[PDB]
């Protein structure tokens, strides 16, 4: 596909992304974010919910 | 006469793990990990050749499949399952190091 | 919220800079509308150095402390609007930009009035001046070669968004009465793209 | 919180404040109103912000096939390269983990902190003018219009204009 | 998508209501990711926000100092609008409004006040002046031709004209209205076309004064 | 501490409070009497737990074999096989270390942090009833017996009961 | 700073104060003086050390050449080490960047910590006696001549002595 980029390649495509880890390919090659085994990492941006 | 200081909550939060805890609810949350693929070869900006019959070893050899890649250029080349090295039957000795080679090659 | 400057020219392909100083400095709460004539504001930047949905490359913006800034990196035709910044709930007082552009003589047009209004008992005579670049002109209204004064208004049209060219009315109001009393009715036009004053004129009754 | 202000002595959230992270909720003879204090609410939005700056970037670091899909390389080497590729993402994962969970930590705490420096950033305004009640709010002694509750989240409040009557309440 | 619709008067009395409704569609009025806001815009004042409304597990309001002790901003979940009221006005209320979302873009969910959307504004009037229709007359041709129509002695503003119905817009000018002397407004429309077209096309100005309701045809040839 | 109560104002510990990790220690006209408080107790032991939790697990990731005891492999492959292994000790070992320091340091903090929690909850309670000593006693000015002290421990003190008395004994 | 002194309610350092990292500066009828507190120095001193003893040390792993510069080994075993190699050091390089941006946000914070700990430590000496100004200072209600800001800093300082001064003084 010449109307998409990406530097992140493997056997079922592209990774096309700009967080540091991804769960989709363990032999993914180029420039890609880091393989890792969990399916989610989230990061919180926000403070403690204390609801009423 | 009174004044009272507080923060901001939403009734539906987001679920984080800390050091000290699992399922900390929190106001914001953005993902780390990457789940979506794009199931294309995205190839904009690059000279790219796709193999498909042609084995990648077959450019230096030239069996009929590989006709049209015996002098390719290319900053992206994509090898697929079909293709095939030989039409005689054989094989390259240290076959996956000269792999490396051409993939490299430009 | 205080915006410079006011509002300046700049020629198609241009770097624009647009400065807004704030109160008080919170990168977060800042951002910019572009509104063109007639329409409601459109959000160009949000957060001080986010582009808004659907907004092109060209329009960027950046913030340090108290100062704030948007950049039109070249200048295009259609960029021609009033930009406005905002913080919180306050919105700066506006930067009109208009275009420069190659300068343009106008198509001139005389119409009479019509048989229609003339029975209701007024005449109005309205020049065209079409499609010129710059602003400035003159519109001289003569009537049987008398000059004429107190009894015009002229309107003016934005900026064109695809030519960049400015076009203009004039229209001349007499009684009924007036009207028919004379012969000639004469337009002239002072613009700096013509060699000299062009000058429309028709006869009444032909 | 590591303080004890956001989910600490603050029983609990407002959903109407909905500007602002941190803010003031008021009680005087002209009513109640609400406002967000952006300065607390900048300092801890900027500081989010720089942790996502660094966490959403390039490894320019490329990575080439050692092994191959569709025609197996030798067993030793190739087991070589799976144990290796496995070591590794064993570390990334516990990296990965580690760092979000560190990172989580810090950023409820810097919540909680800025929360707090808010709350004694106005206990040190009103000085010998008010009482702290302990569920953050601040009983105040003398009468506070709308324009001097406004003079408290500005910060221009000048606690001795009002200090003979507020301290004489006593 | 969504879309912000805006109706309601563009003439009020001076000392009465002003009222105008924004439709919602694309959006709830009772989204916990909306805030619904008007605004408003005069060549003096320039831009002022004015107050808003929005549902966060109960409804919440928040007025503009310069008008909080005339104005409510109600939402209605059974159309999905949310209107304005604006008691007592005075000739200082004369400007466009703007309906307008916020809060749907933020900066880790607090709302930075974006303004993402925004209805097509409400021209309003305060005055006392009761409202008259305009006269239409066409401005005729006599190789390009220029036609035209003057729009003569209407109030309040706006008149709109589109051209064959909206089939024909390039190379229209419609100029922006002045202020005559009797205090009513006068605006001209105006059209270039291959002078060749004359003989057999129609040309016909289609003229909108909504504050009068009147909406009026007018047929120019040469 | 952080904080600077545990190891900071409050001078030592006390041994002889074994049912709690925090507490009260009172002094009144019926004597002396102490009691932890396990509110503050159990969230210090709930978040320590929470870390084991999170420490003591699975790594599902198996690995076999790759060289041999017995009959050693070819030296280029061995010596890539041993230079990997020891990277991968070499990096291990370094999470191990930094990993347990950077808890340990949060650990030590954050239970200074819930003996200052309490002691700022105390202190909002009998807010103009009581002074800070600053070995972490308040010193009451009205009479407080142990239904008194028990209140304060128990969190429903009525400082307004008591505040006239108090007030007028400075 | 987290606590919210550094940087924070105390406006701005002191380039003066060269002999401590914390320190004093009173205004009396005597005039004006500064003065370095070397308890809290040190400890911020002592902590800071710690940390560069543990970063800056040995890694007895040595590690031998599994490749040559000169005549370049195998292809497909060259580019599993090339691989292996630049793994770790992807690994590293994310390594170094996290320990010395986390370590640097702790020796902020624990600087930031050891201020506010000697301003709190202040303020319960001359409990009654002064008023937190808000800029880190204290306005003492009576006259406190350099012996007795001398005993303030020595942590001699009796409140009770100048109290009933003071306290009528308000
Ligand atoms: C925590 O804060 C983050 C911001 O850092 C915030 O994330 C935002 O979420 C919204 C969605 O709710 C995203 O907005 C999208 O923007 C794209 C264009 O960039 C649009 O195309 C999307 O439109 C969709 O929805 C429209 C109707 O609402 C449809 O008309 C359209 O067809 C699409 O379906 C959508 O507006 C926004 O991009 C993010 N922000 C970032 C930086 O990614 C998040 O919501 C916060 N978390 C919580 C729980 O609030
Ligand atoms: C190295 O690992 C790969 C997978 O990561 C192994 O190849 C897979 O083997 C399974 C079943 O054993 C097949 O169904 C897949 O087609 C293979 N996947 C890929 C991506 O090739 C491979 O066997 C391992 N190497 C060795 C020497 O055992
Ligand atoms: C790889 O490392 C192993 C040890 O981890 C080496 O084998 C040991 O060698 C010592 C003396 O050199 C022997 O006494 C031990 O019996 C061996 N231990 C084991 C567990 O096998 C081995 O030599 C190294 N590989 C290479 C190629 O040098
Ligand atoms: C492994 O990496 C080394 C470099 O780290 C590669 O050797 C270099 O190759 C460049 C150009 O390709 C030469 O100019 C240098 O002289 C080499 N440097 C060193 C230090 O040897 C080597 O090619 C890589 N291995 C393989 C198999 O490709
Ligand atoms: C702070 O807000 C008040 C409203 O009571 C205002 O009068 C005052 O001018 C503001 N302070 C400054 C420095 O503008
Ligand atoms: C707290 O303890 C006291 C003992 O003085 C007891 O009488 C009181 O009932 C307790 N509070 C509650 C809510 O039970
Ligand atoms: C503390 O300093 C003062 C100076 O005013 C001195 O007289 C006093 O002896 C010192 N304290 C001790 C314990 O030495």
């Amino acid at each position: 596909d010449a109307n998409c980029e990406g530097d992140c390649y493997h056997s079922g495509g592209t990774i096309i992304s700009n967080l540091p880890f991804q769960n989709i390919n363990s032999r993914a090659v180029g420039k890609c974010p880091r393989y890792v085994k969990q399916e989610s990492l989230m990061l919180a941006t926000g403070m403690k919910n204390v609801p009423e | 006469d009174k004044i009272c200081l507080g923060h901001h909550a939403v009734s539906n939060g987001t679920k984080v793990n800390t050091l000290t805890e699992r399922g900390v609810e929190v106001v914001n949350a953005t993902e780390t990990v990457e789940r979506t693929n794009v199931p294309r070869i995205c190839s904009k900006g690059k000279r790219t050749v796709d193999l498909g019959q042609c084995g990648l070893l077959g450019t230096i050899t030239g069996p009929p499949q590989c006709d049209q890649f015996l002098e390719f250029s290319a900053d992206l080349i994509i090898e697929r399952r079909e293709g095939s090295d030989v039409c005689y039957p054989g094989k390259f000795v240290n076959e996956e190091a000269l792999r490396q080679i051409l993939r490299e090659s430009g | 919220m205080t915006q410079s400057p006011s509002s300046l020219s700049a020629s198609v392909g241009d770097r624009v800079t647009i400065t807004c100083r704030t109160s008080q400095s919170l990168s977060s709460y800042t951002h910019w509308y572009q509104q063109k004539p007639g329409k409601a504001p459109k959000l160009l930047i949000y957060a001080a150095s986010s582009r808004g949905s659907g907004v092109p490359s060209r329009f960027s913006g950046s913030g340090s402390g108290t100062d704030f800034t948007l950049t039109i990196s070249s200048l295009q035709p259609e960029d021609f609007a009033t930009y406005y910044c905002q913080q919180s709930r306050t919105f700066g007082q506006g930067t009109k930009v208009e275009i420069k552009r190659t300068v343009a003589a106008p198509s001139v047009f005389i119409f009479p009035p019509s048989d229609e209004q003339l029975k209701s008992g007024t005449a109005s005579v309205v020049c065209l001046l079409n499609n010129f670049y710059p602003r400035e002109a003159k519109v001289q209204w003569k009537v049987d070669n008398a000059l004429q004064s107190g009894n015009s208004q002229e309107s003016v049209t934005e900026q064109d968004s695809k030519d960049s060219t400015y076009s203009l009315s004039s229209t001349l109001t007499l009684s009924k009465a007036d009207y028919e009393k004379h012969k000639v009715y004469a337009c002239e036009v002072t613009h700096q793209g013509l060699s000299s004053p062009v000058t429309k004129s028709f006869n009444r009754g032909e | 919180g590591l303080f004890g202000a956001i989910a600490g002595f603050i029983e609990n959230g407002w959903e109407g404040l909905i500007d602002g992270w941190y803010g003031f909720r008021h009680q005087n003879a002209q009513g109640e109103g609400t406002a967000a204090d952006y300065k607390s609410t900048q300092s801890a939005i900027d500081q989010i912000t720089g942790k996502l700056n660094r966490l959403i970037e390039k490894t320019n670091q490329q990575f080439e096939l050692i092994d191959n899909e569709f025609t197996e390389v030798e067993k030793q080497i190739g087991n070589v390269i799976n144990w290796t590729r496995d070591s590794m993402t064993e570390v990334w994962s516990y990296n990965a983990e580690l760092l979000v969970a560190m990172e989580n930590q810090h950023t409820i705490d810097l919540a909680d902190s800025e929360m707090n420096k808010l709350y004694e950033r106005v206990k040190r305004q009103l000085r010998e003018n008010a009482e702290e009640d302990g569920t953050g709010c601040f009983e105040i002694f003398h009468k506070c219009d709308d324009d001097c509750m406004a003079s408290i989240r500005n910060n221009t409040y000048d606690h001795s204009r009002y200090r003979e009557e507020a301290m004489q309440n006593r | 998508q969504v879309q912000l619709q805006q109706s309601g008067p563009g003439l009020v009395k001076p000392s009465q209501t002003l009222s105008l409704t924004c439709a919602i569609s694309g959006d709830s009025v009772s989204s916990y990711n909306a805030v619904w806001n008007w605004i408003r815009q005069s060549p003096s004042r320039g831009l002022e926000w004015l107050g808003r409304t929005y549902y966060r597990s109960g409804w919440y309001n928040d007025y503009a100092e310069s008008v909080k002790s005339r104005i409510t901003i109600n939402p209605d979940t059974s159309k999905n609008q949310f209107s304005l009221q604006l008691n007592s006005v005075t000739p200082e209320d004369t400007a466009v409004y703007y309906c307008a979302r916020s809060g749907h873009i933020t900066v880790f969910g607090v709302n930075v006040d974006a303004f993402d959307m925004w209805g097509q504004g409400t021209m309003v009037t305060v005055s006392s002046a009761s409202t008259k229709g305009p006269s239409v007359f066409p401005l005729a041709p006599s190789g390009t031709a220029a036609l035209g129509c003057l729009v003569k002695d209407y109030f309040p503003e706006p008149v709109t004209v589109s051209w064959n119905s909206g089939a024909l817009t390039s190379g229209v000018h419609t100029f922006p209205a002045v202020l005559q002397s009797s205090g009513l407004y006068s605006l001209s429309s105006v059209v270039t076309v291959p002078s060749s077209s004359l003989g057999t096309q129609t040309y016909i100005c289609n003229v909108n004064h909504k504050p009068s309701n009147t909406k009026v045809d007018k047929k120019v040839e040469p």
